[PDB]
């Protein structure tokens, strides 16, 4: 779900912070050096090793917690580092490297929880921004109806993924309709109708099956 | 006496068969007729499908094809609720 | 974090498990079916009710099992009842009405915290529907994969179309139609003449994935 | 059924696992080291006991989970540390410290891996699997028709029933070609030949009856 970014003198995330181990989010490892800060991008935490540089670390945090690094920055220390972790530091919040699996799950909901989005998904050209229902395909808005613009993502987010019209009915439809599934095919007029040849062809139909979607190259 | 008819197998038998009716004319009347000599119930002999070729002018691998849609459409359990009392 | 399910008719959580109430996992319950797949959305974790009815419930794990990709599948028994649990079944755990609190969300955290796999020289992608035998290029439809990817899957598991009919088609079954040969013949054909021999025909019973080498 | 060696620095298993003792499971016990890494061998399962140390116990479960180790490894811990365990330890399953007999036999067979073979039918050195569809000779494939291997499973699966060839020809020959009896010594001839007189003994004839099949001792 979550990316992290893990700020180091070592080479894996099981010796710095082993709990991360323990979740099934994503760490990835960096130098605790200032251009690692570079590598954060979109991620939500960013987390230093400063159980053995405590000045360097605390360098690193005033780094990363700086003018407009909106990822919430965090350190990983010793319990005899912690003395040393206060508001002088600029940390979020801190994490030591006994935290349990659920501990660090909860102190990430409370750290975490740059408003990185949830469901803004982008397909090449098809920019499916669900926290605003609205998806863009080379720019100008898609203005499908209501149950079209459902359809589409459907058939975005399963890219590539061949399905029967009564598969794609529990998607759309559910448990309602189940007989003359023929609508979808009038429905990808629909949808075609909106989209045009500059990507009609990203909806690949699936003669005497269904219909597929075809990643853009 | 071995030879003895049990009379719930008689009795039974018959419901076997008309079940066997209610069931294959439920099903399409081409495919009934197919079984019904196939496995040549109401006849002595089961025929081959090349022989259904005559009686019913299509090819033998349509048969085939004709089989498996009895059956599988059979294997809805709608049909095998009524008829797997009968054992 | 997680919704539970239980395939249960005793219509509660608590007389079937005591202890879920002192989780605040969340469950809803559904009769003994494996229709109730269906009521079935967004929750991590099934369980089917075998405390009172054991092969029930061993049918039952049986019908909701590692099928894909999978759901956590659970099923609960009583202590006398623990031999018949196997791994025949399908399942990642095994759960007791005495089990408790802090061991039931153990063991629910272990196995929400694997991965499939499809080698034959031949790249399987089961979400992706993608495949490569010698060469990137495989191109793979829809039914042909699945298809092939059932023989690959079933390696020299000698396969008949009306075996593919249930699971490579729907099915109706439009049984009986041949269009297995075109099938495979394409499959034949596209894979190439190597790799060809993995799909080879057994008579009068149809075809089997021959392993590699 | 188990050889288990069981990780712990205490002598005894009888603190660690009580009800284990009930088990005719032959357990081995090793100080909770490293160095018992060598002391693995043929043991079926082994037991790391996190009951008391968490932290070397996360170590000793990822060192008995290393790159070449399919021993299946086993955190034994406390019912306040469960949730400080999962799937992290490089583990299938766990066991308590009241964990019940049948409850230790049930998960250290589900931990170790049941398992019945399908339909492989077995007579004598001659076992067949239908699966495959190969009638194998002590491992050897063998090569029959497609009706001499339907005939001879019929024969593998009933061995010792005298059979006749009116009677062999509707399970074998099928409801068809309903004469010539003879069909079977033609196919015996070849059957008894492709066995091999090594194994003719399994094949047996009673005159005026026809052919059948014998387990061997």
């Amino acid at each position: 779900m979550l990316e992290l970014l893990l700020l180091t003198s070592e080479l894996y995330p099981d010796p710095v912070l082993p709990a991360l181990s323990l979740l099934p989010h994503t760490v990835r490892t960096a130098p605790a050096e200032a251009s690692s800060l570079l590598e954060a991008g979109n991620a939500d935490a960013v987390l230093v090793d400063a159980r053995n540089d405590l000045s360097s670390g605390r360098g690193l945090c005033r780094l990363l917690s700086s003018t407009g690094r909106s990822i919430p920055v965090l350190a990983v220390v010793s319990e005899g580092g912690l003395v040393a972790v206060s508001a002088d530091w600029g940390l979020d919040e801190i994490l030591l490297l006994s935290t349990g699996p659920a501990e660090i799950d909860a102190r990430l909901r409370l750290v975490v929880g740059d408003q990185e989005s949830l469901g803004k998904v982008s397909l090449g050209e098809l920019v499916i921004d669900e926290g605003t229902y609205t998806a863009r395909l080379r720019g100008r808005p898609l203005d499908l109806t209501y149950k079209e613009f459902e359809l589409l993502k459907y058939l975005a987010q399963h890219a590539g993924r061949v399905f029967t019209r009564a598969q794609l009915l529990h998607e759309v439809w559910g448990y309602d309709f189940f007989g003359g599934t023929r609508t979808v095919d009038v429905h990808v007029r629909r949808l075609r109708a909106k989209l045009g040849p500059e990507h009609e062809a990203l909806i690949g139909t699936v003669r005497n099956v269904g219909y597929k979607a075809v990643r853009p190259a | 006496d071995s030879e003895a008819v049990v009379a719930v197998d008689a009795v039974s038998f018959t419901l076997l068969q008309d079940q066997l009716q209610s069931v294959l004319d439920t099903l399409s009347e081409r495919e009934a007729g197919v079984v019904r000599l196939r496995f040549g119930l109401t006849d002595g002999q089961p025929r081959t499908l090349d022989e259904i070729g005559q009686v019913y002018g299509v090819t033998r691998e349509r048969i085939r094809q004709i089989e498996s849609k009895t059956m599988s459409k059979l294997r809805h359990p709608s049909r095998s609720q009524v008829l797997r009392d009968y054992l």
